[PDB]
């Protein structure tokens, strides 16, 4: 049956979802997630979107401002908008499934509402695809692939040039923050191949 | 994060083996989520962070995949040019272009709401730091506009059945991430995925560039340029956030280097030590690397050279002989609080003093502070992540290697004094410090072990559970937040694949309103502690025979 979603959990509680089409499959994942980690996911949504202060107060105003200054919601929204229906079905299904459990939670909170919600003084609301996307954006892209210290680096170089002079300053920057080191242990062996490019280590953009 | 993939030429009782330990820090409930999907073209089992649609760690019975952060430099900063007369505009290619901007309002519990504006240019969102009437800085990511494509790529890769299909997906993942591959036939592979800028000639990517136009990226580099290897001669693929490939450049972070001193060598030796490894021996590499002091191998030879000619009764010499007898594998004493050997503390104190005396002294205040950490610093709760060799230490290593370093020592970190003198004096400091805290009988020194904490606040510092939900583990272990292993074509099992993982504290974070914790709220916590693991099921048959519960939903979209 194309409307059927089967959920089986193993001896550790790990869920297995069985479904015919994309939307039902991810609905199923979304359902079990909202069962297992609702508070964690609610607080993760709030973290990735900068809405923590709404529920935790003024100690998180700067946190919230910082999160929002580091992304552009509209661009994330437009990416979702360009998705094929099959790819859209992954985000919509997931969100829809969470919504199904969330609705049973708020219908019968006396027994299904995670205790933390009571402790922290609020209730869970429904999710949209944008929300699922930002979980990933906020905890994978911004946490692990958004790294730079270029402003600081320029300031070190500046200070080194002042202490040691222009040429020696530069040479010392190349000693502390080399572009490449030929002795670095590599995951790919030298016999297999090497990186075709170069790169300038003398600040030629100034 | 670490990962070792073992191929057919090195796998014993199997054709391939994959052991992954991503290091995201430790949290309660668990950072990753276990899930299996069966239908709509997927057939998978594994666990994934924050339950993303796509499993970062898992297999489909045909191939297996894993990840480690890549730390390539995929981010640059453009210094935009502003003017007081055109507030909200910036000069780009001879024209004043209006910035993108939006209004935001932070609602606050039991506080007043605050409104603020966010600004963006063609190069990226503006940094709220380093701001002047003339200049503002924009953060440019090569992955900009491809966030959602990277999520989908990580989902569609789960459907691949060979190297070709899998690289097609790897090509669509734009973040800087190392992806790994293995399959039933014994093939293995690695790809340093991600979008990287094709910079103008002369662009030093460790430093900002003007935003006026001439320094704009030409585009992005093609996938052909992404480092990759399929079935290496070596018969294995090992990574611990080290460099992908010869002459490949690292992140521009001042605190991040790929040099002679790299923790990945520790994995390399254990894999090269024996010609073939079974699955159990591949798993034990976690325990061994978890406990391995990472500085001993790097500086023992220097320490030995400096003390080789001292008399037997010189305490500096005794401290070195102590390290010489040690394998560097830390173990708890029966008290559950101290380490059996004082080697790390010796190293920590010696290294700290060496850096103060060398790298730190050569660098202008207060940048000097960036090179002072020994890499052992922590809190009563323990490290928030992995343990690594510190920037300072890596720089010191190039210096104590002398002529064996390909890095020119523009300035002598030892400032004219012989190295031995400096090494010795650092050992003098170490003996004074340690002998006053522990007394003069090294053999009874009981130094504090590091502990491990599963925090109730997530990485952002935000509560994701109540404070009392925090869990503690006596022994800190330099290992993945989770560990998973996939073994292909095992000779002693009837299935063409076996998999295992551990998701502590448990699969579930649920607590009912009356405070009743879920059946699987804490059942993997002790298993994590003792380097144990539970089976991951894939086939309908395996799943049915280990079922504990079942629910069938009927819905139409
Ligand atoms: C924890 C982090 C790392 O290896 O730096 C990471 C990011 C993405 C995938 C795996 C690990
Ligand atoms: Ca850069």
């Amino acid at each position: 049956s194309s409307s059927e979603i089967k959920i089986v959990r193993d001896e550790y509680g790990m869920p297995h979802i069985y479904a015919n089409d994309t939307w039902h499959l991810f609905y199923g994942y979304g359902y079990v997630v909202a069962q297992d980690r609702l508070f964690q996911m609610e607080m993760a949504r709030r973290s990735t979107q900068g809405t923590v202060a709404e529920v935790l107060g003024k100690d998180f105003v700067k946190f919230d401002k910082d999160i929002r200054r580091n992304y552009w919601p509209d661009a994330i929204r437009a990416q979702i908008a360009a998705l094929s229906p099959e790819d859209m079905s992954i985000l919509q299904g997931y969100a829809d499934g969470m919504n199904a459990w969330i609705d049973k939670v708020n219908t019968n909170p006396e027994t299904l509402l995670p205790k933390q919600f009571n402790t922290f003084g609020f209730t869970p609301k429904r999710w949209e695809p944008f929300d699922v996307a930002m979980i990933f954006v906020g905890t994978m892209a911004n946490r692990f692939s958004d790294s730079t210290s270029e402003i600081d680096n320029l300031a070190l170089l500046t200070a080194l040039k002042d202490k040691y002079g222009v040429s020696q300053g530069m040479a010392v920057f190349n000693q502390l923050k080399w572009l490449v080191n030929p002795s670095a242990p590599t995951t790919i062996a030298v016999q297999e191949s090497n990186y075709p490019l170069k790169f300038n280590q003398q600040n030629s953009q100034t | 994060s670490n990962m070792w993939v073992i191929g057919k030429s090195k796998a014993q009782d199997a054709k391939a083996i994959m052991v992954n330990g991503p290091q995201f820090g430790w949290y309660a409930p668990a950072y990753t989520y276990g899930i299996g999907l069966h239908g709509a073209g997927y057939d998978v089992t594994g666990n994934t962070p924050f339950a993303y649609p796509g499993l970062v760690f898992g297999h489909n019975g045909v191939i297996s995949w894993g990840s480690t952060a890549g730390f390539g430099d995929d981010v640059d900063i453009f210094a935009e040019r502003l003017s007081a007369e055109k507030p909200g505009y910036y000069l780009h290619n001879g024209k004043w272009v209006k910035m993108l901007s939006r209004e935001e309002t932070i609602t606050v519990k039991n506080g007043q709401a605050e409104t603020f504006t966010v600004w963006r240019t063609v190069h990226g969102n503006i940094l709220q730091t380093d701001q002047t009437t003339q200049t503002a800085y924009a953060k440019s990511r090569a992955w900009d506009g491809k966030e959602v494509a990277s999520l989908l790529a990580w989902t569609h890769q789960m459907k691949a059945k060979n190297w070709q299909e899998w690289t097609q997906q790897a090509a669509k993942q734009a973040l800087t991430i190392n992806w790994y591959y293995a399959d039933v036939n014994g093939n293995i592979g690695y790809v340093h995925t991600g979008a990287y800028p094709d910079r103008q000639s002369g662009h030093d990517p460790r430093l900002p560039v003007p935003g006026t136009g001439k320094w704009d990226w030409k585009g992005l580099l093609p996938f052909e340029m992404n480092p990759k290897v399929y079935n290496p001669q070596s018969g294995y693929i090992a990574n611990w956030n080290n460099s992908p490939q010869k002459d490949y450049p690292a992140s521009d972070l001042f605190a991040f280097l790929w040099g002679g001193a790299d923790r990945v060598t520790e994995i390399d030796r254990l894999l090269e030590q024996k010609p073939r490894l079974t699955a159990d021996q591949a798993w034990d590499v976690i325990r061994q690397t978890s406990r391995q002091d990472l500085n001993l191998r790097l500086f023992l030879p220097t320490l030995q050279a400096a003390t080789s000619g001292l008399t037997q009764s010189d305490p500096r010499r005794q401290l070195v002989e102590t390290l010489t007898r040690w394998d560097g594998i830390n173990l708890l004493n029966d008290d559950g609080k101290t380490w059996q050997q004082p080697g790390s503390a010796i190293l920590n104190v010696w290294l700290t003093s060496m850096l103060k005396r060398t790298v730190v002294a050569a660098v202008p205040m207060p940048f000097d502070k960036w090179y002072s950490a020994s890499g052992y610093e922590t809190t009563q709760d323990g490290p928030t992540g992995s343990l690594n060799i510190s920037v300072g230490a890596k720089i010191l290593y190039e210096a104590v290697q002398g002529d064996k370093s390909p890095i020119p020592q523009a300035v002598d970190l030892f400032a004219g004094k012989p190295q031995q003198e400096v090494v010795l004096a650092a050992l003098e400091d170490t003996w004074e410090t340690l002998s006053k805290r522990y007394g003069n009988n090294v053999s009874n020194w009981k130094t504090p072990a590091m502990a491990l904490t599963f925090r109730a606040n997530n990485f952002f510092g935000v509560p994701q559970a109540a404070a009392e939900e925090t869990r503690h583990q006596a022994e800190y272990q330099n290992r993945g937040t989770e560990n998973d292993m996939i073994v292909f074509s095992p000779t002693t099992s009837d299935r063409p694949v076996l998999a295992w993982d551990v998701v502590a504290p448990g699969q579930s974070g649920f607590i009912a309103p009356d405070g009743t914790v879920d059946k699987h709220y804490e059942d993997q916590l002790k298993m994590y502690e003792n380097f144990g693991r539970k089976s991951l099921w894939l086939t309908k048959q395996d799943v049915e025979a280990h079922k504990e519960s079942q629910e069938v939903l009927h819905v139409q979209r």
